[PDB]
Protein backbone atom coordinates (compact mmCIF):
# COMPACT_ATOMS: atom_id res chain seq x y z
CA UNK A 1 0.00 0.00 0.00
CA UNK A 2 1.00 3.32 -0.79
CA UNK A 3 1.22 5.90 2.02
CA UNK A 4 1.14 9.23 1.67
CA UNK A 5 1.79 12.42 3.86
CA UNK A 6 -0.76 15.29 3.70
CA UNK A 7 -1.96 18.50 5.79
CA UNK A 8 -4.74 19.06 7.26
CA UNK A 9 -6.12 21.66 5.24
CA UNK A 10 -8.52 24.42 6.64
CA UNK A 11 -10.88 26.72 4.95
CA UNK A 12 -13.69 29.66 5.21
CA UNK A 13 -16.27 29.06 2.58
CA UNK A 14 -18.99 31.69 3.91
CA UNK A 15 -20.33 30.01 6.96
CA UNK A 16 -20.61 32.44 9.71
CA UNK A 17 -22.77 31.31 12.46
CA UNK A 18 -25.83 33.21 11.49
CA UNK A 19 -26.88 36.13 13.99
CA UNK A 20 -29.94 38.65 14.66
CA UNK A 21 -29.96 41.95 13.47
CA UNK A 22 -29.93 44.85 15.39
CA UNK A 23 -33.08 47.63 14.79
CA UNK A 24 -33.99 48.57 18.24
CA UNK A 25 -30.75 51.40 18.93
CA UNK A 26 -31.96 53.77 16.51
CA UNK A 27 -35.72 53.78 16.98
CA UNK A 28 -35.46 54.73 21.12
CA UNK A 29 -35.08 58.58 22.46
CA UNK A 30 -31.09 58.41 23.25
CA UNK A 31 -29.03 60.52 25.33
CA UNK A 32 -31.87 63.57 25.79
CA UNK A 33 -30.00 64.01 29.55
CA UNK A 34 -26.24 63.81 29.72
CA UNK A 35 -25.00 64.68 33.21
CA UNK A 36 -25.78 62.31 35.63
CA UNK A 37 -22.18 62.73 36.99
CA UNK A 38 -23.15 66.32 38.69
CA UNK A 39 -26.34 65.54 40.18
CA UNK A 40 -26.61 63.48 43.16
CA UNK A 41 -27.76 59.70 43.13
CA UNK A 42 -26.98 59.98 39.55
CA UNK A 43 -30.67 61.08 38.90
CA UNK A 44 -31.19 64.04 36.47
CA UNK A 45 -35.06 65.44 37.39
CA UNK A 46 -36.97 66.40 34.39
CA UNK A 47 -40.05 69.17 34.96
CA UNK A 48 -43.19 68.68 33.53
CA UNK A 49 -45.06 72.30 33.07
CA UNK A 50 -47.82 73.10 34.96
CA UNK A 51 -52.16 72.88 33.50
CA UNK A 52 -54.84 75.49 34.51
CA UNK A 53 -58.37 75.00 34.51
CA UNK A 54 -60.97 77.73 34.49
CA UNK B 1 12.95 -6.70 -8.20
CA UNK B 2 14.70 -9.27 -10.52
CA UNK B 3 13.66 -12.19 -12.65
CA UNK B 4 15.05 -14.55 -14.86
CA UNK B 5 15.13 -13.64 -18.63
CA UNK B 6 12.47 -15.88 -20.48
CA UNK B 7 10.95 -17.32 -17.66
CA UNK B 8 7.41 -18.51 -18.03
CA UNK B 9 6.54 -17.14 -14.58
CA UNK B 10 5.77 -13.92 -15.93
CA UNK B 11 4.65 -12.19 -12.71
CA UNK B 12 5.77 -9.42 -11.21
CA UNK B 13 6.43 -7.86 -7.84
CA UNK B 14 4.66 -4.30 -7.72
CA UNK B 15 6.36 -1.98 -5.30
CA UNK B 16 4.95 0.39 -3.09
CA UNK B 17 6.07 4.01 -1.94
CA UNK B 18 5.63 4.96 1.37
CA UNK B 19 6.01 8.38 2.72
CA UNK B 20 7.00 8.74 6.18
CA UNK B 21 7.03 11.83 8.55
CA UNK B 22 7.61 12.89 12.44
CA UNK B 23 6.03 15.92 14.50
CA UNK B 24 8.05 18.76 15.55
CA UNK B 25 6.47 20.61 18.55
CA UNK B 26 6.91 23.75 21.08
CA UNK B 27 6.30 22.22 24.38
CA UNK B 28 8.78 24.39 26.69
CA UNK B 29 8.70 27.74 28.78
CA UNK B 30 11.76 28.73 29.53
CA UNK B 31 12.30 31.98 32.02
CA UNK B 32 13.81 34.35 34.71
CA UNK B 33 11.41 35.13 36.88
CA UNK B 34 11.51 38.00 39.76
CA UNK B 35 10.33 40.38 42.65
CA UNK B 36 11.29 43.59 44.71
CA UNK B 37 9.99 45.02 47.09
CA UNK B 38 9.46 48.67 47.00
CA UNK B 39 12.34 48.94 49.76
CA UNK B 40 14.62 46.40 48.29
CA UNK B 41 14.38 48.66 44.96
CA UNK B 42 14.72 52.07 46.44
CA UNK B 43 17.39 50.84 49.13
CA UNK B 44 19.04 47.60 48.03
CA UNK B 45 19.19 48.22 44.49
CA UNK B 46 22.10 50.30 43.24
CA UNK B 47 22.98 49.64 39.73
CA UNK B 48 19.50 47.83 38.42
CA UNK B 49 21.22 46.42 34.80
CA UNK B 50 24.37 44.88 36.10
CA UNK B 51 23.11 44.13 39.32
CA UNK B 52 19.17 42.20 37.60
CA UNK B 53 18.98 42.29 34.39
CA UNK B 54 22.69 40.37 33.61
CA UNK B 55 22.21 37.70 36.10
Amino acid sequence: AHIFVKPELVAEIGVKQLQREIVLPGLVWTNPLTDFGGSKNDTITVRVPAITTA
Amino acid sequence: NRRDLRDPDRTVIASELVEHSFGVTLDKHVYAALKFTDEQRTLDIRDYTKQVLMP
